[PDB]
């Protein structure tokens, strides 16, 4: 039971929780700024809807009537005149060096000390790692240095940010991937015995108000 | 462990006293000094010396060289930084929501 | 009421698409001004909203001075020039218009507001042989858009084309099968339609949405009158038959229980004694 | 029949904020308790439970409506929490009993 | 009711008295060296309560639930907000010609 | 803390770096000087004290004690006549404390400072005589129990260098030593 200075719990306790809290939300809002840019062309939105809509038809298409359903899975997967057959086309590291490199810098700038002292035991084999810039051999594995607080405090602080804060394909082959699937769809109406599911019971006219 | 030299070397940078040489010494005290890195040494001769020995460097108490501007600028360099972020990024969702 | 409720009232009244022009612009005209400063980013959307519904109230007073705010924020944006297309079009000038859009539509080729207030001008114009083969072709492009397949329905049906006005509540309901909605308008359209090969579709979906929502009651409604149509139709099966004088008289078990349970609630006026009397007929 | 991700998702987020909050109140409790080894992981398991019932009796009969299944009232959350707890954990402890 | 939040915040605020009660503690038996080691079950019965406290307060604010049926929430939807499409909106109607001139 | 918006307010530090160096000289003078600076903050001379005594110092009580202040204990032995005297005073203010050690009749060949501490967390110390019999300080009815059931673990060792003699006593139950080994 080592007898620590409050100077050491003001001075780097405290600032590498608030460093690594505080470049979290930065790197999150960064992340943000530079989200995205792509280039979109109507084709491909085109095709992506195609197809969703194939996607939707080969998943809820046993609520249409069944001659709807044959009608349209027939223009879909027709070998002549069908949208799949005839239509052909002619076509993080990162996000996770700033947080290494954080942790080399804080390493660099807060050694030579122990910082605090996990309640749980470890084993000796990790003393290199946990006390890089103590030369005492003879001192537990629970007492860590300052790179070890502030990774424990990365890896604990990825839950806490969500409570402060809210938290198309290659079309030539993506047209086969739905074509394969949906060549092997029946229809399996759900509705052929809706009435007598609904003269089961009567309708449920408390609440109406 | 080094292997076996007879030979142990007097270095000066190892005398725990500069030049505060104590003449006839006849005795050292040592002390455990509360803490567990530093014990308070009194060599007494004819002159009486007394001072702190870290034989590990004083693993315990803050560093001497600690650049208390240094991190005290850093938090405000990431406080106001979170800031304006924040500011910067509803800003941008704003302008590409109503495009 | 406190601006932190006049918010949420505006709130709703645009996750809903409501036209209330007048109870909308009526407490729009009042954000603007008397609680400006207590929103910051929510004014933008309140503009958008209001100017829109004040075009509808015949207010132009307001829809401008909503629209200089929100050209000045927003330096050439496309929805400002398409509000600024909108209040051409209110404003008659159907001209300029046309040229707006084609200008919006070259800086961003995937624009569809601007594809969708091109053929605003066509239902305004009456011009609607042409608005439905414009929005056809606009479907054909960006198909998915679950306002313009309604849009569709109901130039369809007002051009009593009932026929392809159900292939698109057809594409409504697949993307939207909990809605009952969607189920009671399909229902009355193959209704309509024809007789014994779309009233065995009619009665079914009039029981769907039914079944999706048991305090519907124009779904109710076309139940039984589905059900009535096809018991006394010649083509009619004895087993068809019975079975929708079952449903016919199911169904008017529940319409009376509806009408009592209204006529309960209102101590004075009883209503059970007006629809009874049709139900044993 | 039909079920609505507006309302799952909803759900899945109020569970993960229980469990988040929880969690970082149970590692301050064992910071300030002062247990350690195994009497620190028993009592993380010890308010997980408590976590759950508190769950049960919000949610209550007819539940139903509100979750497919009563699992995510048990396992949701457990890996993502026991990191935040052995956070706090150690932040109470070594600013408690240590210092 | 709204006040779940105000008991949160007691419970907080007795969590961080009982905390800084166990440093007190934990500094007298490092000062004294005591043999014991045994924290003062009166501060222990303070965390406990206050732990329990706070738990079962977040547990209220954390948020309702909502149904899973998509069906429950379009109970009250009527057709007269679903037909109107704010994109195909015309303005050459009555209510120009009647509603200010 | 709202209110906040030398040799008597002298008080421990944070890291205990600060203590109170009680040494004694061959004069038969005792200083106290403080380790953080070195000034003399108190002094007392023992009278009639000879030139090749023999010192020996022991802390019987600290200052972790609030109510009871500290007491150290000082031995001094002289060599022509062999007589022990014991000298307990108050290592931070160096005022003789008011407890009367007593008074050893016969030439005290060494002493042994125990763990055992009396009521008044005093650490007892036990100085065997010429004669082998063992007197404790504090002897109080305490102390007397304390060693009356410890006895069997207290050994005392006296090396007599002018014969090249290691005698080892054991300590019985009513103070008297048998020869060990």
């Amino acid at each position: 039971e080592l007898l620590l200075d409050s100077n050491i719990r003001l001075w780097v306790v405290l600032p590498i929780v608030i460093i690594t809290f505080f470049v979290g939300m930065i790197r999150h809002y960064v992340s943000i700024l530079l989200q995205s840019d792509k280039k979109l062309t109507q084709e491909q939105v085109s095709d992506s809807q195609v197809l969703i809509r194939s996607r939707v038809l080969r998943e809820n298409g046993k609520y249409i009537p069944k001659q709807s359903f044959l009608t349209r899975k027939y223009y879909f997967n027709n070998p002549e005149d069908g949208f799949f057959k005839k239509t052909k086309r002619k076509v993080n590291v990162t996000n996770v060096l700033p947080m290494i490199l954080i942790g080399g810098w804080i390493n660099m700038t807060f050694s030579g000390f122990v910082t605090t002292k996990v309640p749980f035991p470890l084993t000796l084999r990790f003393k290199p790692m946990l006390q890089q810039g103590i030369e005492l051999l003879t001192l537990d594995a629970s007492w860590v240095s300052s790179a070890s607080w502030y990774f424990l405090n990365v890896f604990g602080l990825r839950s806490i940010y969500s409570l402060i804060l809210g938290q198309p394909a290659d079309t030539n082959k993506a047209f086969k991937t739905e074509w394969e699937a949906l060549e092997l769809t029946d229809h399996q109406w759900a509705l052929d015995d809706v009435e007598e599911e609904l003269m089961a019971k009567d309708l449920h006219f408390e609440g109406m108000f | 462990l080094i292997p076996y030299s007879p030979d142990v070397q007097i270095h000066a940078e190892r005398f725990i006293n500069y030049n505060q040489t104590v003449s006839r010494m006849r005795g050292i005290y040592t002390a455990p000094s509360g803490l567990e890195s530093t014990c308070l040494v009194v060599a007494y001769g004819l002159d009486i010396y007394q001072t702190r020995v870290y034989p590990s460097k004083q693993f315990d108490v803050l560093k001497d060289d600690y650049d208390y501007v240094l991190i005290s600028s850093v938090l405000f360099g990431l406080v106001f930084a979170t800031m304006i972020t924040k500011r910067l990024a509803q800003v941008k969702l704003l302008n590409r929501a109503w495009r | 009421v406190t601006w932190e409720e006049m918010r949420d009232k505006m709130r709703k009244w645009r996750e809903e698409n409501s036209r209330n022009s007048e109870q909308i612009v009526e407490v729009g005209e009042e954000l603007i001004n008397e609680y400006a400063s207590k929103l910051g980013d929510d004014i933008w959307i309140i503009y958008e909203q209001v100017m829109i519904a004040a075009l509808d109230y015949g207010r132009d007073d307001l829809a401008l001075f909503c629209l200089q705010e929100l050209r000045r924020q927003f330096p050439g944006s496309h929805r400002v020039k398409r509000l600024t297309g909108m209040r051409f079009e209110a404003m008659e000038r159907y001209d300029d218009a046309i040229q707006l859009y084609d200008r919006i539509l070259q800086e961003d080729p995937t624009n569809t507001a601007a594809r969708k207030r091109k053929i605003a001008i066509r239902k305004a114009q009456g011009k609607n042989v042409e608005a439905i083969r414009e929005l056809n072709e606009y479907l054909e492009q960006f198909v998915g858009d679950q306002e313009a397949w309604h849009e569709l329905a109901e130039l369809y049906i007002n051009e009593h084309d009932y026929a392809k006005a159900a292939f698109c509540l057809e594409e409504l309901m697949m993307t939207n099968p909990h809605n009952h909605l969607y189920c009671q308008q399909y229902a009355e359209v193959k209704y309509t339609q024809g007789g014994l090969e779309n009233l065995e579709l009619s009665r079914k979906y009039f029981a769907q949405a039914l079944k999706l929502n048991n305090r519907n009651m124009r779904a109710l409604f076309g139940l039984y009158m589905s059900a009535s149509h096809i018991a006394s139709n010649p083509k009619a099966s004895a087993k068809t038959k019975k079975d929708n004088m079952k449903y016919a008289s199911w169904a008017a078990s529940q319409i009376n229980r509806a009408y009592q349970f209204a006529g309960r609630s209102k101590k004075e006026t009883k209503y059970s004694l007006k629809a009874v009397e049709d139900m044993l007929e | 029949p039909f079920i609505s991700e507006a309302a799952v998702r909803g759900n899945a987020a109020v569970l993960d904020y229980c469990r988040t909050s929880v969690s970082a109140l149970s590692g301050a409790t064992a910071g300030i308790l002062g247990l350690t080894g195994l009497y620190g992981f028993i009592f993380y398991l010890l308010a997980s439970v408590l976590l759950s019932l508190l769950l049960i009796l919000k949610a209550g009969r007819r539940w139903n409506k509100y979750f497919k299944s009563r699992r995510p009232l048990f396992t949701g959350g457990l890996i993502g929490g026991l990191f935040t707890y052995v956070l706090f954990w150690t932040f109470l402890y070594g600013m408690v009993h240590v210092y | 009711p709204s006040l779940w939040k105000g008991l949160v915040g007691i419970g907080l605020f007795a969590l961080a008295h009982a905390a800084f009660s166990a440093a007190q503690h934990r500094s007298y038996m490092r000062l004294t060296e005591k043999e014991d080691e045994s924290l003062p079950i009166d501060i222990v019965l303070q965390t406990l309560l206050a732990f329990a406290v706070t738990c079962y307060g977040i547990v209220h604010i954390a948020g309702e639930f909502k149904d899973m049926d998509a069906t429950s929430e379009l109970k009250n939807k009527t057709f007269d907000t679903l037909r109107n499409h704010p994109s195909f909106y015309v303005f050459n109607h009555r209510g120009r010609v009647l509603f200010r001139p | 803390w709202t209110s906040h918006l030398n040799i008597d307010t002298l008080a421990r530090d944070e890291f205990n770096l600060q203590k109170m160096m009680v040494m004694v000289t061959a004069s038969g003078k005792l200083f106290g000087i403080e380790s953080s600076s070195g000034t003399i903050l108190w002094k007392q001379y023992l009278p009639n004290v000879k030139p090749d005594s023999s010192f020996k110092l022991m802390v019987q009580r600290t200052t972790a004690h609030f109510p009871h202040p500290p007491q150290c204990t000082l031995l001094v032995k002289d060599k022509e006549s062999g007589m022990s005297s014991l000298y307990v005073f108050n290592p931070i203010f160096g005022k003789w404390s008011q407890v009367a050690p007593p008074v050893l009749k016969r030439p005290i060949l060494q002493s042994l400072l125990l763990p055992v501490m009396d009521q008044d967390y005093a650490k007892v110390l036990l100085l065997i005589d010429d004669e082998y019999k063992v007197t404790a300080f504090p002897a109080t009815r305490n102390v007397l129990r304390q060693l009356h059931e410890l006895a069997p673990s207290i050994f005392f060792y006296l090396v007599d260098a002018e014969q090249g003699r290691l005698c080892g006593y054991r300590l019985r139950k009513d103070l008297t030593t048998e020869l060990s080994w």
